[PDB]
């Protein structure tokens, strides 16, 4: 079929977290802030063409949390399974030395939404204009999450993403230089 | 120009 | 350790602008579907034994389930509306550039939105031709590295075309061996 349009909430206990967006054939349109209580569109300007009061969304999470500990009780306290992620490091546009680009970390296919990622430069921690997509729906009901370094080629400069979710033995750390 | 959401109901 | 998760995802499908219009409401508990309304079936179903009673009692909520069985019109019908105003026919041309890698060229289509694309190489082919295909950069625009293998040929010239419905008029690019 041609379009889809997927309003996906969450909520996660004992982290007590809620994810309220919206998608479209893929790519996530806006997403809810619980902290700001406020409409986050994915692009600025789709602000400009629409508007969501965001309370109706704070209303129905917290009507998604009530039924999480309904179905606790129901299920007997059986936990999530953890299914780890696979990992990408990739630039943004083709690399062209002294030009600014960005480097994407994508973390596919993991369950549940909770992730420790740190952007890491020569093993040093940085963190500069980092920013990350909210956690995107699939149709297996796994996640997927986009983590963004705002960079400038160098050929001697590596950079590696790592994350520690608790579904890995170990973190999991993709490099990638010119 | 709006969206609109459905909501859930709860469980007893 | 002990993480416990609950996903409401409310699906609406479209095929041939809106004559073709598919409700999903799915109820997830820990990562399994357990009860889901599909408008294509006007009821909810139990997929596991968790469901029974809440398909059983949301079917005998009458008011409800007039809700969920309108919702193709007040909720999808609708919703698709305001994206037809800006997101549903949002084009964005691709940014294509070539380049030996580490012979074998790497033709690099990046920003194009929306997926759907045609990238070919040409000695003025279909073997040595490798893509990664179709990747989300989350920002609403997709990349791909198409590379194909190559023999340095004296002046022999490989051209890469991309036609994306962005711009009816084909991107192209050259490199001379």
């Amino acid at each position: 079929e041609d379009h889809v349009i997927i309003q996906a909430e969450f909520f996660m206990e004992p982290d007590l977290t809620g994810e309220f967006m919206f998608d479209f054939d893929g790519d996530e349109i806006f997403h809810v802030d619980m902290q700001k209580k406020e409409t986050v569109w994915r692009l600025e300007e789709f602000g400009k063409f629409a508007s969501f009061e965001a309370q109706g969304a704070l209303a129905n999470i917290a009507v998604d949390k009530a039924n999480l500990e309904t179905m606790m009780k129901r299920s007997n306290y059986t936990p999530n399974t953890n299914v780890p992620p696979e990992m990408t490091v990739f630039p943004n546009k083709a690399v062209e030395l002294g030009e600014p680009n960005i480097l994407i970390c994508f973390i596919d296919k993991f369950s549940p939404p909770v992730l420790n990622v740190t952007w890491l430069q020569n093993g040093k921690p940085v963190t500069t204009g980092v920013s990350e997509t909210v956690f995107l729906p699939r149709e297996d009901h796994l996640f997927r999450k986009f983590y963004y370094l705002p960079f400038l080629p160098s050929n001697e400069d590596v950079y590696d993403c790592k994350v520690e979710h608790w579904g890995l033995e170990e973190p999991l750390i993709k490099h990638w230089e010119f | 120009a709006s969206f609109i959401i459905r909501s859930m109901p709860q469980e007893t | 350790p002990a993480h416990f998760l609950y996903q409401v995802k409310f699906e609406c499908q479209f095929s041939n602008g809106t004559e073709r219009v598919r409700y999903l409401h799915r109820s997830i508990y820990n990562g399994q579907e357990d009860v889901r309304f599909d408008s294509d079936v006007g009821e909810f179903r139990a997929l596991t034994e968790l469901g029974r009673p809440r398909a059983e009692y949301w079917n005998s909520q009458k008011d409800y389930l007039e809700d969920e069985r309108a919702s193709v019109d007040t909720y999808c019908r609708h919703n698709y509306g305001v994206l037809d105003g800006f997101l549903v026919h949002r084009q964005t041309a691709p940014t294509v550039t070539v380049f030996p890698a580490k012979n074998l060229l790497v033709c690099s289509v990046n920003g194009f939105y929306p997926g759907p694309i045609e990238v070919r190489w040409l000695r003025d082919e279909q073997a040595g031709v490798v893509s990664t295909g179709l990747i989300r950069n989350g920002d609403w625009t997709f990349q791909m590295l198409v590379m194909l293998e190559t023999v340095p040929r004296s002046g022999e010239v490989y051209t890469c075309h991309v036609q994306h419905p962005s711009s009816s008029s084909p991107v192209t690019v050259e490199w001379r061996a």
